[PDB]
């Protein structure tokens, strides 16, 4: 491992500080660099580092102590836009390959204020043949559950920013071919609120 | 140690 | 007390004869601790001190990889300069780069350093508030914008003002018997007459390290160095070096003709009158 | 800054591919990463000038060269499903001026399949809004699936009234295989679009879940009696129900 | 172009005394271009054995280098050094002389 990253995931809630460490083990490199890269996606630059001690622009500070070799990234009040996966890189020279770490993966939750987590019946438009359980609203310490087998296909939980009333909310979706499934049947083997309304 | 960006004139 | 490191580069073009030869050597004080030599065998970085040696390979091969990139660089300044002047092919021309820092006794940036030269004139330098450069023509007014461009002085100052000091203080620990040793000199007074006339006075400064010394002769109070002949400070070979001062005198007055020496390995300076 | 061509790429085992990579500003330095799940980005090739190229820690089935500073592309000459990656092209000055940075590509999505015949359009269906949701929380969110794709290499998009969206919007960051334990296991992915339920309910409204294809070129050769998944795009609506 | 002569010391490392170990030194300076043919002799002959440092130069960038041998001071035996550049016209002989 040339250069080692921070673990990750990282969850921070919207406002918080997300903050990133980074080791290389080359005591000869002399440039620092911070990557941000959204998933699907390519790395984009964000901060260069080039002495010991801070480095602020906008609200990414940057720090370096080459002593304890030693690369850090802080995010001050952070974003939903702000999650993504943040790599670290370090070299010598011109000639030198800049060493990439394998990255740490940062999420920013959304503050949602007061959550009514419900599982929502969807029938389709046309002439499909299956039907969705949405699960909704729910909480940002929520965390929902994988596959069951090979039939109920269970999505992971996304957040939607509707610049509309200010709202965000969290979504997830389960669907399953054949129809011995139900909504109930859906999030069995979840983590699920005890107050989810379930309409039907 | 030397430097590591000596570029052209 | 006070230290410094510099590195000191030299390319030199061979028309009709290939590539330029390239040498780059750096010191830690008057004393040299790495060596490149573009006609030597190793065609690598290569140790001059032995407190060096303990380098690890990750620092012999970074080394001469990053020598090799100064190469280079050098290479195709010698193309660019010699068609800023528009001079012919035919001719050979040299480049030179000297950079580096000081430090003062508590260890500390002091002064950093960096300076190109042409043909050995002044070309382009870093001012001394490592942000601004000097050019010396008008042509090396086209080398300031392209690495203003290029962000070079911010790039120096990083260096100079971070890493060349962090690696001094590296090797001044690691070499401190011989980096942080001081050599006062060994004193001694010749006399040699020429036709009994006159007669010439030698002082003789032998065996110090570091090298600033200073010689000055002194008809008893008023010194007298508008007859002083001063050679260079010149190495003995063995790290230390040698320097010497010279009056011609008539015969009468060498008991009042006094010669001072002037070197930190001194406590007191030294009084030299001829007997 | 860095360009990089195509986008999306299927090959089957053994066919050759030049990935390009282009660059504006004269840097020395390019290179070559392939990107991977379990193992971050790998350097495959580099090249430190025009002229002048050498290897990286996974050259192995890579082909690269460098007559001009502004190129240097990547040749695969005979595929193996191995070489399904991303593919990142990287541009930095080396000894020549500038802003001393490197810069990436966009990236190229490569997948590599046994048999061809594995490839396959998605199926896509727009799955209209909760009535139970719309009475509860005056709010109403569409969903839509892409279903049964190989590879997985899609965009997807919404087009309220012939126009796109993107403030209702959350889609799946990654597709998710439908069958995970076979390699040429097909994909699936979803998105949402939360309007208000005082714009469902209005009947001129048009929603439409658009999702793009990368499959077959004109000049692959198709002998199944399916229909040749070839690039294309696959769409479904509903128009808002009066109601 | 900046053209200079060369300075030259020829000297020993130690004091000289006869049938004693020591080491010859020329030490040019002051000089440019840095292309320079430098020779020790003794008693007319080229010595081989001859050790140079790499080549440095001083804040006006004018080059210096030391040359040096090996050698064991008699009183018959004569050294010199011999030196040539651009700007000379035929090169430089400068002898050893203890006293300097």
């Amino acid at each position: 491992k040339e250069v080692e990253q921070n673990s990750g995931p990282l969850s921070v809630p919207e406002g918080a500080i997300a903050s990133l460490n980074c080791t290389y083990s080359d005591r000869g490199s002399q440039s620092f660099f911070w990557y941000r890269q959204y998933s699907g996606k390519s790395p984009e630059l964000i901060m260069s580092i080039y002495s010991n001690g801070d480095k602020e622009d906008g609200r990414f500070t940057a720090q370096l102590n080459k002593a304890s070799q030693y690369v850090s990234l802080l995010i001050r009040d952070s974003q939903p836009s702000d999650s993504a996966t943040y790599l670290c890189a370090v070299t010598t020279d011109s000639w030198g390959k800049l060493q990439f770490g394998a990255g740490t993966q940062v999420v920013v939750t959304p503050d949602i204020q007061n959550p009514d987590p419900a599982v929502y019946q969807l029938r389709d438009s046309k002439s499909s043949d299956k039907s969705v359980c949405l699960f909704t609203d729910f909480d940002s310490q929520t965390n929902v559950s994988q596959s069951k087998d090979s039939d109920v296909y269970i999505t992971d939980k996304t957040v939607l920013d509707m610049r509309s009333m200010d709202f965000k909310s969290n979504s997830a979706v389960a669907w399953s071919n054949k129809s011995d499934f139900a909504c109930a049947n859906a999030f069995n083997n979840s983590i699920i609120p005890e107050d989810t309304f379930f309409p039907s | 140690l030397l430097f590591g960006k000596p570029v052209y004139v | 007390g006070s230290h410094s490191m510099r590195y000191f580069f030299t390319s030199v073009s061979r028309p009709g004869r290939g590539e330029p030869r390239f040498i780059a050597v750096g010191y830690v004080d008057d004393t040299q601790f790495v060596r490149f030599d573009s006609d030597a065998a190793s065609q690598r970085m290569e140790p001059r001190a032995p407190w060096i040696e303990q380098e690890g390979p990750e620092y012999w091969d970074g080394e001469t990889r990053k020598v090799k990139a100064h190469s280079q660089t050098h290479r195709v300044d010698l193309g660019t300069l010699r068609g800023y002047y528009n001079q012919s092919e035919a001719g050979s021309h040299t480049v030179q780069r000297m950079y580096g820092c000081d430090v003062g006794s508590d260890w500390r940036f002091l002064r950093g350093y960096h300076q190109y030269a042409y043909d050995g004139k002044d070309y382009i330098a870093l001012k001394e508030d490592l942000r601004s450069w000097t050019a010396a023509d008008m042509a090396a007014q086209t080398t300031k914008h392209k690495w203003e461009a290029a962000h070079v002085a911010e790039q120096l100052r990083a260096y100079l003002e971070g890493t060349c000091v962090e690696w001094l203080r590296r090797y001044l620990e690691n070499g401190k018997e011989t980096l942080q040793r001081t050599d006062a000199p060994k004193t001694h007074m010749t006399h040699h007459a020429v036709s009994d006339h006159e007669a010439t006075l030698r002082c003789w400064a032998l065996s110090f390290y570091p090298a600033e010394i200073t010689l000055t002769w002194q008809r008893d109070g008023e010194d007298q160095t508008q007859d002083t002949e001063l050679v260079e400070t010149r190495p003995a070979g063995d790290g230390t070096f040698q320097k010497w001062a010279a009056v011609v005198v008539p015969s009468g007055q060498e008991q009042r003709y006094t010669c001072h020496v002037q070197h930190e390995g001194l406590p007191k300076p030294l009084t030299l009158r001829w007997e | 800054g860095v360009t990089q061509t195509p986008k999306f790429q299927v090959l089957k085992t053994g066919q050759s591919m030049t990935l390009q990579c282009a660059q504006d500003m004269n840097h020395e330095y390019m290179s070559w990463y392939r990107q991977d799940p379990g193992m971050g980005l790998r350097l495959i090739h580099y090249s430190v000038g025009a002229g002048i190229t050498d290897q990286g820690e996974v050259p192995n089935g890579y082909n690269v060269s460098r007559s001009t500073t502004e190129d240097f592309p990547l040749r695969l000459l005979s595929a193996a499903p191995s070489q399904t990656s991303v593919y990142f092209c990287a541009s930095r000055p080396g000894l020549a001026g500038g802003r001393p940075e490197q810069y990436f590509g966009p990236g190229t999505r490569l997948t590599v399949t046994e048999d061809l015949k594995n490839v396959f359009p998605p199926e896509v269906a727009v799955f209209e809004p909760s009535e139970a949701e719309i009475s509860h929380t005056q709010k109403a969110t569409l969903v839509c699936l892409a279903t049964g794709f190989y590879p997985d290499h899609v965009e997807l998009s919404w087009w309220v009234n012939g126009k796109e969206v993107h403030s209702g919007v959350s889609t799946d960051p990654q597709p998710l295989k439908e069958q995970p334990a076979l390699n040429d296991s097909r994909y699936a992915l979803s998105s949402r679009l939360r309007v208000s339920a005082t714009f469902w309910q209005n009947p001129r409204n048009h929603f439409r879940c658009q999702v793009q294809f990368y499959g077959l070129s004109e000049n692959d050769e198709w002998t199944q009696d399916r229909a040749k998944p070839v690039t294309q795009i696959v769409s479904a609506e509903a128009w808002g129900r009066a109601d | 172009m900046i053209q200079r002569t060369p300075k030259i010391q020829v000297y020993s490392r130690h004091p000289a005394e006869n049938g004693k170990s020591n080491f010859l030194n020329c030490y040019v300076s002051g000089f440019h271009p840095s292309d320079i043919e430098v020779d020790l002799l003794k008693n007319g002959e080229r010595i081989e054995k001859v050790e140079h440092s790499d080549l440095s130069f001083s804040k006006d960038w004018s080059f210096y280098l030391l040359y040096y041998t090996e050698f064991t001071p008699t009183e018959k035996d004569e050294y010199a050094c011999r030196v040539n550049h651009v700007t000379l016209s035929q090169p430089k002989i400068v002898k050893w002389d203890r006293d300097m």
